[PDB]
């Protein structure tokens, strides 16, 4: 195939530069079975994307829920003994936990030892996330700004 | 069981037309009749890690008509979170096995929520989150719009000052978006303007508010004027050109008002409610103060008792 | 397995857990070329190899021996046009400006704009660092921080 | 031109035995016969971003005593960096356009190679960069040793103090390890002790070098026994165990001290040479300040002027 | 005598176009050739009782480049103004009966001005006060523009930033509007923009100026971009908003650069200038720097000397 595995996960349709912050935001390099990634591959309507092969590996939940706000237009393929068992496109969560950081310098979560978590209103706009503890709403835009 | 029976007060929004509803129904019973041992043998801790002079000395004297004991601090200066560098939730983690709730006013916006995960089964009382929330407050303002007005639905209720840093306001707007019919107008300088994230909600029940550029030019359709401070202390150095106050209410300025409208003001007060307000029947700030002992006597009831008669 | 290539670099033999390590050192991603990473993938030669296809790119000298300070038995292969125009090994550099930062703290390098600089040193067990300007040494290892 | 001619001398390191000969020829040529126009119409920048009373005006004073004029700061709090916020690299960008040369004393470490990037073509000399390099001490340190002991090559030497930060002892270790057979006992707490890669330059040039405790454990053998102060500014706040002199010097010690030893410290002194010690045959250190006139005009003037005086 | 010895110079609201092209033509003139003696014995006070790197080393190095003497301070904290409580008035009477010129940074407006009427028979030279004037930073700016652009008649010109407290740009304005159909672009914030005064004289000379919300709006048309820093020290905390560079210049920008436009700036630069437009053809506000050394040692000798530098 464009590649192959028996069991694993193939994520897929990745915007141009998103692949490489998933390797490094999901840790997929702490592994030893082998990873397939093809930077900068084609995809007819939107040119050029990435793909990423971990052979016999599946994400977990947060992983898939990240995935939906980081590449919404991404599928994430199960392919158990070459059978592409499953393969779907991540649906926006309810709340995001432990991962992302309030805009708001003044938010308790910076000093304190607490997990984050934010509350995820799909806008038609964009996306609005309100932190747990200062009630702030904010765009995904300012909240996932690297 | 009632319904606010144990709960954390942290957010008007965790709060119902109901809750609300409940508390002045209650406040109003106890300032028609003293319960002075409704609270005998409850010791409460007053954790104040910012100043106040209204809800600290209020809630405790609140505390004392009911007959519970006080144990706190006005400042963190003296406490080890403030010599010793312990964290906030450790502190609230040994509070917690000492008293039965914790009224607490602190700088940094979520420290009530925060301590409610390390509380136990200890109720937490929000005093005022830096400039988040500030549900006590909002309480003894609906308490006493209802005292003055007879009624907390189809008001016309203008909020003037800082309303971007104004905890007071931002419980106030989502409280008072529980009844029908309240109309909003908001005049503020545009750089302590109302957040979005209240007026997306204003939007979302198809409420109707407008901006204004002057009192004068909503005088004369307004229920309540609801007066705010520029919180200094909050202020990033990029809002300095807005610590002085832009919109100052003067005794003249009222001469077309109706006559049963009501200036509310929180407090402090610093310029923009002139001295001489206070000597017309419209000023009701002073009045608003003493009712914070009510509605703060009627919530330390419903959630330290399981059931109350009175 | 990952792909036939016509033109370009080629980092074969990459130490498995050094590929992704150079990938990010050298802004080797921060391009609009195909990449395509095999990671992890078997060798005998060593159990696990990595290995980087860059297409349409070529490195300068200096710039292949950068990489033995973190895969000196990598093997930089040039292809032009299918065939294997060259067969590169990493030395050790001489210095290696802009990558690292200095472990001084009073260093001018962090307050001034200028670009870091270390002489590479073969010393005695691991490479040792010293910085242009605080003129210290430091092992390679204290370099790649924490 | 002669070797250092327009040079930048920023290192001991970057020097040569062949240099550090010509500088030490050159004093004491000038000491000799002094050259009062050899300068006549340059204009020396004195930049000390950093206290100093010894380099400054030695420095400034040889200047003058070659026909120099001197412009610059003793601090930089009232310099655009210290006040406007501008960098150091544009300090040097336009101070180049202005003056012959640069001598630079800085608190961060490199100040003087990051100066030469910016200074066009003009020298910069460094006159202290934290606690790295101090060449000119060395050069007044390596006349005052030959001065004393006739040699600069199978000298006994003895480094006691703050070894660490000792950006004197850093250059001095390095200028006498391009001679011959000089030993070195080095007494430091282990706290500050010497660098490492200080050691590894002595163990590659195969120099012996030891580790004392105690300066009577070296006293008797020692030709130079030079003193450092504990770079207090410097020191980590980890460090503050050693503030005070570990090693401190008294009179009584030079008993067993061999009659052509001299004591030589970079001065300030604080509490590791005793008073007592100022009158003994040993002591050298306010002759080695002096020394430092000659050293340093004899700097400016090769660096300065083609032609080598004579 | 020439028309500007002994003079005081306090605003280039004083000078004439003559004036102003004499001390060009000088600085052309000495440029090419040096004059080592041509002040030799006379001693200048460089009284800076404000910071300044630039100003304050390039009339002292100026100074000395003619054989004068300088005496002075670069800090009032230990002058008897400083610790003894004296008057800038007597301190510039007693300083009169010992100079022979006064070179004088103040942070007041006016100070200069209060300084001639005290100075008695000994010319001030203004090196700024406050935010009014700086009448030499202007000379070197005429000096660069017209080693640049061949003219100081018929230019466009962009004045980029803080255009309220810049003593550079009040000078610079009105020396340009002294020379013929120059076109003038002001970009500041509206908070920091060019006193109405001088817009007003802009206005009677029938000067075309006109204001832009951007850099790439005129990049294109103009000759000289001149830059300036927001002066953080003389803002209003009202005036805070606009601590950060507003327009911030990049490499990228001088795309649709016409090709003999020069990037001026009197520094320092903090965040306005990239570092990378540091290396485009355009950048020339380190050679303007230099260029104070030629237009202030032609100043001082028209001021001190009779006689025409030729
Ligand atoms: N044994 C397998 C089977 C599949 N794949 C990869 O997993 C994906 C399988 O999805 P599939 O829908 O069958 O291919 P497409 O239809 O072209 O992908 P899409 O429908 O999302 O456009 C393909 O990228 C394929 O390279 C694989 O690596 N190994
Ligand atoms: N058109 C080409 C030519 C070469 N290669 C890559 O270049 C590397 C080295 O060149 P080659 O001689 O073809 O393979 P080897 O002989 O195995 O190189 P070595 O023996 O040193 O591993 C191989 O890993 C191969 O993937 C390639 O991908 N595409
Ligand atoms: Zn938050
Ligand atoms: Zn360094």
């Amino acid at each position: 195939g464009v590649e192959a595995i028996k069991r694993g996960t193939v994520i897929d349709h990745i915007p141009a530069q998103i692949g490489f912050k998933l390797l490094s935001l999901f840790k997929l390099t702490e592994t030893d079975q082998r990873i397939t990634i093809g930077l900068n591959l084609p995809s007819g309507e939107m040119g050029r994307k990435d793909l990423i092969k971990i052979e016999n590996t599946f994400l977990s939940e947060d992983q898939v829920d990240q995935l939906a706000l980081y590449a919404p237009q991404a599928t994430v393929n199960r392919i158990d003994n070459y059978e592409v068992v499953g393969k779907s496109r991540p649906s926006l969560p309810e709340r995001i936990d432990n991962v992302l950081v309030c805009p708001n310098s003044n938010c308790i979560s910076h000093a304190e030892p607490v997990s984050s978590s934010f509350a995820v209103r799909k806008r038609a706009n964009d996306i609005a996330l309100k932190c747990k503890y200062c009630e702030k709403e904010f765009s995904h835009n300012v909240v996932l700004a690297n | 069981a009632n319904p606010l029976y144990q709960k954390h007060i942290i957010s008007i929004n965790d709060l119902s037309r109901d809750d609300l509803n409940l508390v002045l129904a209650t406040a109003a019973k106890l300032k028609a009749n003293p319960q002075p041992e409704l609270l005998k043998h409850k010791v409460i801790a007053s954790c104040f890690f910012e100043a106040s002079t209204r809800t600290r000395l209020s809630f405790q004297t609140s505390m004392h008509r009911l007959g519970a004991s006080v144990v706190g601090f006005s400042d963190s200066a003296n406490t080890s979170l403030g010599k010793k560098g312990e964290t906030l939730a450790d502190t609230i983690s040994v509070i917690s096995t000492y008293v039965d709730a914790i009224v607490m006013r602190h700088p940094q916006e979520g420290a009530a929520r925060l301590a409610t995960e390390f509380s136990g089964n200890v109720p937490v009382l929000n005093a005022g989150d830096g400039s988040n929330q500030h549900p006590t407050q909002t309480l003894l303002d609906l308490f006493t719009i209802q005292q003055t007005e007879g009624r907390l639905d189809n008001l016309h209720v203008a909020m003037v000052g800082d309303l971007k840093y104004g905890r007071t306001v931002h419980s106030l707007t989502q409280a008072l978006a529980k009844f029908d019919g309240n109309r909003f107008y908001f005049i503020a300088p545009d750089a302590l303007a109302m957040p979005e994230y209240i007026l997306d909600m204003l939007d979302e029940k198809g409420i109707a508010w407008s901006l204004h550029s002057s009192i004068e030019e909503v005088m004369a359709e307004v229920d309540i004027l609801y007066m705010t401070r520029v919180q200094k202390e909050r202020l990033d150095p990029s809002e300095y050109a807005n610590v002085k106050a832009q919109f100052v209410l003067r005794a003249s300025d009222l001469h077309n008002a109706k006559a049963n409208m009501k200036v509310l003001h929180p407090l402090p007060r610093v310029d923009e409610i002139a001295t001489d307000v206070d000597k017309t029947p419209h000023a009701w700030y002073f009045q608003q103060a003493g009712n914070g002992i009510f509605a703060r006597q009627a919530l330390l009831a419903l959630v330290l008792n399981r059931d109350l008669v009175l």
